[PDB]
Parts: C-alpha cells; structure tokens; sequence
C-alpha cells in the first residue's frame, strides 16, 4: 500500500442538466433563449429560477457584475427573490 | 488546457474520450495542483484518482539504493514534484479531515529536509512557508466568541486550552500572536482586578506596592486554611507573580548587610562562629535547592536541559554549597588566634571568602530575565540577543592572531630572566610600580598582550640590559607590528558588521516578544500552589457531541476563506498580450460570417 | 459663500485626479467580450430569420 | 533633540551592570584598610600622586570604576600587602572582566543605533522648525509694553 | 462616492451615536461580557463611517 486515495469529505448538493443551460445562457448575453425558458416554466414545472451555481451566485448576481440593464428588468418583471442584492 | 485555465475545453476533451514541454512523469491530477484552481480540481476528484507516497528520510530499502545509482538526476526530481503537489491550500481544504492539524505536521518536516539536501535548500524553505499563513487566515475568519471557545478547546482521543499548547511545541509564532488570542488571555491574567483603566503613573503604581508587603501573611493564611475567604485569594495568576517577585528583593537586600559590616567582632581568629546575619540565610538556599530538585520531577529531563538559565542556577548552588564545608573544616581543625600577616597562601579561611564574593555577581545579574513583561524594555533584550552571534568568528580569528605572536617574543627574551631579590622592593613582574620581566615566560606574555589593548602598558619594558642593541630593535618592531593589526584593522570591521546586522532585526521585533511573554504567562495558569522559597519547606456521547460540534465551524470557515481568496484576484491583476489577440479574433470571425450572409 | 466655492473646487479637482492615475484590470475585459457577444446574437437573429 | 531619547535605556542597563560589580570588589578588599598618618605625604585615596586605598569603602569603589572608563586609573592599585597571592589574582580577574563588557560590547551598540535613529528624522525636518519659530513670533505681537529687565521696576 | 451618497440622504436616514470613553452604564458593562468580539467591531465601523 504505497498509494494515497482521494475523496470529498464535506459533500453538497449538485445541479441537474436542465438547470445548467439556463445559467450558461445568462452569462453570454443571449436574450431570446432565456425569455423562452422563463415562459416554459409557468405551464410545466421542471426548473426553479432561484438556483445557485457552485460558488453561491444566482441568476441575478451574474447580471450585476456584467453590467446588463436589459436582463435585470426582465428578471424583475417576473417574481424572483431579491435578498441582499442592494449591497452588491 | 490545464496550464491555461479554461473550463469548457477540459470538459469537452474529457467527454470525447516526439517533443513536449513536460517531463515524462507529470500526470493531470499532479499538474492541476501546482496551479491553484478550485473548480478544476473538483472535476478530477469526482472520478477516481491517486497520488503516490514518498518514503521516509534515510530509508535503506533495495529500491532507494539501487535507483539512486543508476540515474541520480531523475530520482531527485520526482520527490520535489510530489511535495509541491501535496502542499497546496485547496487540496488540503478539500479532502482532509482536520485542516488545522495537517498544516502543523507538514510544515515541520519540510524544514528538516532542507538540511540533508543542500541543492534545493531555498525551494524546500519557501515551500515550508505556505503552511504557516493558511492556519492564521483560517483562524482570523471568525465572527464570534463561542466559535473561538469551541476551536481552541478541541482534544482528539477537559476544558483547558488543549490546542494552544500544541502550537507552542511546534514553534508557530504567528498563530499565538494575534489580537483575538491575545485578548482571550488578558481576561484571565487580570482576574480579580475588574478594571485596569486607571491613572498610569500613580494609582496602579501604588496598589502593587501595597499588595507587595502582604506576602508573609498571605502565605501563612493559605498554609493554615486553603478554603476560607482569605485563602483562595492567592490562587490568581497575578498575585503569585507579585509574591514571588517580592520574595527575591528581600534576599538581595539581606546580603548588602553582610558585605559592609553593620556591627561585628575583630578579625584574628582562624574560624569564628557564624553571626546572626548568616543564621537566617540558609532557609532561602534550602528552599531554592528543593524547588530546583522538585521541578525536575514533574517535567521532561530533556525539556529541563533545554533551558539556558539552568546552568546559572547550577553554578550558583554549587558555589553556595562549597562554603559550608569549607567553613566547618576550619572550625573543627584549627583553634586559637594569631595575626593576619603570618597566614599561609592556602589557608581554608582565605579560600572560603573568594567564592562567597564571586557568587554575589552571578546572583545579582539575574534581574535581566524580568524585562520581557514590560513594553519598553521588552524589545531591547531581543535585539541584544542577536549582537552576541557576531563576536564569535572575529574572536576565532583574534585567538589565532594572538597565539601566533605569543611565541616569537617569548623565544627572544628568555635569556635575561633575573630574580626577585635583585630587584627594588622585591617585586617581580607587571603590576608593580616599576614594571619589569614582562616577556620571560609563556604565562606572562599572554597577560601583557591583553593588558596592552586598553593602554595600561608602558614602552620601557622592551629595553634589555647587557648593552646589546640589535635585539631591542627587533623586539620593538615585533611589538609595534602587532598593534596595527589589532587596533586599526579589526575594530573597524566589528562596527561595520554590527551596523548591518542591526538593520535586519528591527523588523518583526514584536512577533518574538509576545511569544516569549505568552510562554511566561502560561507557566502560572496551572494549580501548583507554589509557596515562596522560605515557606516552601513544611464517555462515548461526550466525544460524539464534540466531534459533531467541531465540523460545522470548519465548514463555514472554509466557505468564507475560499470566497474571499477568489474575490481578491480579480481586482489586483494586470493585463498582458494574450488578451489583445482574443479580441482581434472575435472581431475577425464576426466580420467574416456577416459578410458571408449579406454578400451571398 | 467662501466655504461653498472652496467645496465646489475641491470636489471637482478630486474627481478629475482619479480618471488619469488609475490602471486596468481583469473586470474590464469581460464586459467588452459580453458587448460583442450580445451584438452578434441579435444581428444574427434578425438577419437569419 | 532626538539623540537624547536613545541614551536612556542603555543608561538603565549600564547602571545595573555597575551596581552589580560595585559590591564584589568592595567585599574582598575591606580587610586591609590602612590609615592616613602611616602613608607618605598624609594623603589617602585616589587623586594623590601615588594612588592608594581605591577599593576600601562603597563610596570610593563607585568613583574608581567611573574614572576607569576614560583611562586615568593605573594598574598597581590591585596589589595588596601581607604577601597573600591568591587574592590578587581574583581581584585582577574581576577588574579585567568588567572592561570587556563596558568598552567593547556597549559602545559598539550606541553608534549602530544612533546611526539608524538619525536616518529617520532627516525627513520632515522643515515642518517642525517653522512651527517653533511661528510660536516664537506670536509672543511679541500682543501689546504688553514689556520694558527691558533693568527699567522693568 | 459623491453621487451615490447624495441619493440616499434625500430620503431620510440615520446613523447611531457612540458613547464617550470610560462609560459605565449597565449596557456597556452587560454587553461587554456576553459577547466581547462583536462589541469591539461595531465601534470601528461607526468611526470609519463618520470620518
Ligand atoms: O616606527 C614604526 C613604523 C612602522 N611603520 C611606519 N613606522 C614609522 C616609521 C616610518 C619610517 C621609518 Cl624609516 C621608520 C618608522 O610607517 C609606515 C610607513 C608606510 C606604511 F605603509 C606603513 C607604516 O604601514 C604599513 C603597515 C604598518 C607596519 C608597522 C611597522 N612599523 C613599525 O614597526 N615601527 C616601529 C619601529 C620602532 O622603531
Ligand atoms: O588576561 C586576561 C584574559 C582574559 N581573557 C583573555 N585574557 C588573556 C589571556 C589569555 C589566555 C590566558 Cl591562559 C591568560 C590570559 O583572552 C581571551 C581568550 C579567549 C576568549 F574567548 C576571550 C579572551 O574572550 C572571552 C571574554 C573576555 C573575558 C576576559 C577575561 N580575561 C581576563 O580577565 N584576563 C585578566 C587576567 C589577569 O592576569
Ligand atoms: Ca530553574
Ligand atoms: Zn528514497
Ligand atoms: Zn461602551
């Protein structure tokens, strides 16, 4: 036994493959595909719009660091959760 | 794609599963740890990986001695790579069970390896420093007091500081010199004095003098009853210090009375009985010896021999112990009286007074070990300690330059050695009124050359009798050549080296004093009931709950530290040439596709 | 009145001094990339359909 | 004004190093104290032509150790009468050990500390002089009619 | 910033007041022994705000 194994000791939750394309489209500027995912999630229920990426960033804290004032007004006209977003 | 930190390419290449810049031993999990990404490491550990294990130092298996003689420049490269992989903060914080106790045991044996491998000394030394800031930051990411109390009192396998004692036996000087750790202690070293916000120079100066005088009554009160309301008032870290410091000035003041006689008898008897002043000094000596012998019992002998103030106490006790026998032998052997001008040079009463005089000097110079408890005199002892590591080498050179000349002069003047009776006033050697016979033997030629450094040696000691004139010139030349080498070329170098040596210890002169005073304070905290010298001669669920409570704090601390370290990078980094090219390519491809669509 | 004038001048000068003696960093590059990206996406959307 | 805030701590150490040695020598030579009439020219103590009785009492042992810093003390003051030879060696050793600690280890530190202390006050040496001369000038501006001292009565 | 501060003072706001040195009210001596690492952080924040 001259080898050292490796593993994760403090585990956390992970994201599905349907809640990842959403956050990936938010980071690039695509405006016509996010508007469709926001509408399909009101007839069927497969995505929750308050997800959190590996580093604790949600869909409204990615649009503030990349200064985009046209996706913020779209995410606010739908009901999202505004927490400590005025201090950022 | 792991050296240039992109994330899409790595995933894309994982999914689709004779010249290089990398040596033939680098692996992906080993190369992703030299860089310090957190998101790339987490993708390779969710698939199964492995890192080899390095053997201990001085190992002698057949492999370690066979491979080390077939290729010796390739065997000394793999160990450095493995040790650079194992010592990264992200890997330590992601897959360890106790991230604080793993940076203690790995930053201590990366310094031993810095001595047997002279080639990579700097490298190993610098790797040993990334393991001392990690724990300090992980500690100063705390937001309350209950968290500090939980962390500093964790014992693996009662309620004393069971984790602040392990950081002192590893010499971690940044983990015990922090505001919060130095504020949790000051609320225990000043117990019973609820407020120290008083006038600096009068009231707090007088209250201690007031407490000082009460040490005998406090001691006897503790002795007769240890559970009263007057007892239990000495078991406070400050009162014990005050009493022990006060029990010493009385001893050091009951000795000046024995030097200059207040009232005594005339001095003509061989051995007189001991006087009243001497009858009361033996208790202090007996108490000191008993304390010294007791301290060696409940403590490591190796730990004992590792303190440099112990040899002073040993010498003092030996020189104090010899006097009793030397004074009783003369009291039992001799009898009668005779004048002092007819005694012998080796009389017991005369040799029993030199040691008693010498001992007072080694007993009075020990009040310099109290300078660490004050803010003004503290940082001066630590800067003086460095000056004494500079005179050794110049002393080495000076001893050879003196042993060289101590022979030539002795070989030339050993023909004209006169006697004592044929000289005025029957005095022979230096220290007379008229100095003579300074270069006869080898023992005098060593004292003359020493005394000639300060200027207390005259020039007419090189004039010889018998009218011979050629010898005196050679003697004067040999004496004059020795002065230029010692007074003009050496003392002008000590100054120029000490000046440089002082301007490198001025920095970090406050991290090394607080460690010392903390190690001082931690000695009285335990219940030992140490009286002054004179009066000194008369199961599952608990462990489960603790291990369950200790993990949440670690999780929170790790989260905060990682986030802050990621944020600090984006703000304090500059641009370079790699960035310009990507923007040019973006514009280029946009142009090409738009023209393609529009034109056709 | 003197205080009012002094305050005006001081504020204006301190604002001006910043724009000239500050360097760049990584936050700036990302915004430019995003600008080009969104421009591209909307133009392609209009032209292709 | 800054140089005089450096000698205090070294003076503190020096006073202890001197009070330490001022006792051992006094304790050893206080048996051979002669008188004045039995000495040439009726002079007793240092400052005579032929120095004698330099380590008898505690008040003289403090002046001798001071005057021995400049070099005005001779070496034949450690030779005692009564033919005893073992004592003179201990006295000479105690006298020779005190010189290395004071003339070779301490004066080589005052220089090295004052050199560093001087190179930090060179800057802002014009902001602290104009304040002083302004405070000086502001004292005569008021009408006090202060006549010179002689006519002030 | 000068333009951001002017937008928050046109709506009504307020900053607390720190007590004098060596104060001995029941609050300053009660809170200073229940949590002593949180009571020594607020004063620095207020004094960095006021200056
Ligand atoms: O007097 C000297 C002396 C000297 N070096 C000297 N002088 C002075 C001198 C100069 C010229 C003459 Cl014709 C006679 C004496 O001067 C110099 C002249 C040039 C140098 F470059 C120098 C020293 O330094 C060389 C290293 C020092 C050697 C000292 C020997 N050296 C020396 O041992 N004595 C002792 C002799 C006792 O009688
Ligand atoms: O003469 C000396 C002396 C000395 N240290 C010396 N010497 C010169 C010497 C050398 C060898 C011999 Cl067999 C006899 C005398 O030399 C050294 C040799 C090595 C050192 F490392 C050193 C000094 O420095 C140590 C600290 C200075 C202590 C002075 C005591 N010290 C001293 O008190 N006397 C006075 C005695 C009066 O008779
Ligand atoms: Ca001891
Ligand atoms: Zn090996
Ligand atoms: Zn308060």
């Amino acid at each position: 036994r001259d080898r050292i194994p490796l593993q994760i000791v403090r585990a956390e939750t992970e994201l599905s493959a349907e809640e990842k394309a959403f956050l990936s489209a938010v980071e690039k500027g695509d405006y016509a595909t996010v508007k469709q995912a926001l509408q399909e999630a009101e007839i069927y229920y497969n995505v929750n719009i308050n997800c959190m990426d590996p580093l604790g960033r949600s869909a409204l804290l990615i649009a503030i660091e990349n200064e985009n004032l046209e996706i913020m007004e779209l995410l606010l006209n739908h009901s999202v959760y505004v927490g400590d977003a005025l201090l950022y | 794609a792991i050296r240039k930190e992109v994330v899409g390419a790595v995933e894309l290449l994982l999914s689709y599963r004779q010249f290089s810049e990398f040596t033939p031993d680098i692996t992906p999990i080993m190369l992703a740890a030299h860089t310090n990404n957190y998101e790339i490491i987490k993708l390779l550990v969710q698939k199964r990986v492995t890192i080899p294990r390095p053997h201990q130092i001085r190992c002698n298996c057949v492999e370690c001695v066979s491979s080390s003689e077939v290729d010796s420049l390739r065997h000394s490269r793999s160990r450095l790579n493995i040790y650079k992989a194992l010592a990264s903060p992200s890997l330590i914080a992601l897959s360890s069970e106790d991230p604080i106790l793993t940076a203690f045991r790995l930053g201590w044996e990366l310094k031993e390896l810095s001595k047997v491998e002279n080639e990579f000394k700097a490298e190993y030394e610098e790797l040993s420093q990334q393991c001392k800031l990690f724990a300090k930051d992980l500690l100063d990411q705390a937001r309350s007091s209950r968290e500090l109390e939980i962390i500093l009192n964790h014992r693996d396998d009662y309620h004393d500081l069971a984790k602040l004692k392990v950081a002192i036996k590893y010499h971690q000087k940044e983990f015990v010199a922090q505001p919060n750790c130095q504020q949790l202690l000051a609320t225990l070293w000043y117990d019973g004095f609820p407020g120290w916000r008083r006038k600096h120079w009068v009231v707090k100066l007088l209250t201690c003098m007031t407490i000082g005088f009460l040490f005998p009554m406090l001691s006897i009160a503790y002795l007769i009853s240890p559970r009263s309301n007057l007892g239990l008032f000495i078991k406070k870290p400050f009162i014990k210090f005050i009493c022990h410091t006060a029990s010493y000035l009385t001893f050091l003041f009951m000795l000046l009375l024995a030097s200059q006689h207040i009232v005594r008898t005339d001095l003509h008897v061989q051995g007189p009985p001991p006087t009243v002043v001497e009858w009361m000094i033996l208790p202090w000596v007996l108490g000191f010896i008993w304390g010294e012998i007791k301290e060696m019992w409940d403590g490591g002998f190796t730990e004992y021999i590792h303190d440099w103030w112990n040899l002073m106490d040993f010498a003092m006790n030996s020189l104090y112990l010899a006097t009793i026998s030397l004074k009783i032998v003369a009291y039992v052997k001799y009898n009668g009286s005779r004048p002092r001008e007819e005694w012998e040079m080796w009389h017991p009463t005369l040799i029993a007074e030199a040691l008693f005089a010498i001992s007072n000097i080694l007993s009075s110079l020990r009040l310099i070990s109290l300078f660490t408890a004050n803010s003004h005199l503290g940082p001066l002892q630590i800067s003086l300690g460095r000056m004494l590591l500079d005179i050794l080498k110049f002393l080495f050179i000076y001893c050879l330059v003196l042993l060289a000349f101590a022979n030539g002069l002795n070989q030339l003047y050993f023909y004209y050695e006169t006697r004592a009776i044929d000289e005025p006033n029957n005095c022979k050697g230096i220290r007379c009124e008229k100095q003579n016979n300074a270069f006869s033997t080898l023992f005098e030629t060593l004292q003359s050359l020493f005394w000639s450094v300060f200027g207390l040696l005259n020039l007419y000691v090189t004039n010889v009798k018998a009218r011979h004139e050629f010898t005196e010139f050679v003697g004067a030349t040999m004496f004059g050549t020795y002065n230029v080498i010692s007074l003009v070329v050496l003392l002008n170098m000590l100054i120029a080296m000490m000046n440089n040596s002082y301007q490198l210890i001025a920095d970090h002169a406050d991290i090394e004093w607080k460690f010392a005073r903390t190690k001082l304070w931690m000695s009285y905290f335990d219940e030992g009931g140490t009286l002054p010298p004179p009066f000194n001669i008369i199961r599952h669920a608990d462990s489960l709950i603790q291990n369950q409570h200790y993990q949440e704090v670690i999780r929170n601390l790790v989260k905060r530290y990682v986030a802050a370290m990621i944020r600090n990078s984006k703000t304090n980094e500059g641009l370079t040439e790699e960035n310009f090219k990507e923007l040019k390519q973006d514009i280029s491809s946009f142009r090409y596709e738009v023209l393609d669509l529009l034109g056709n």
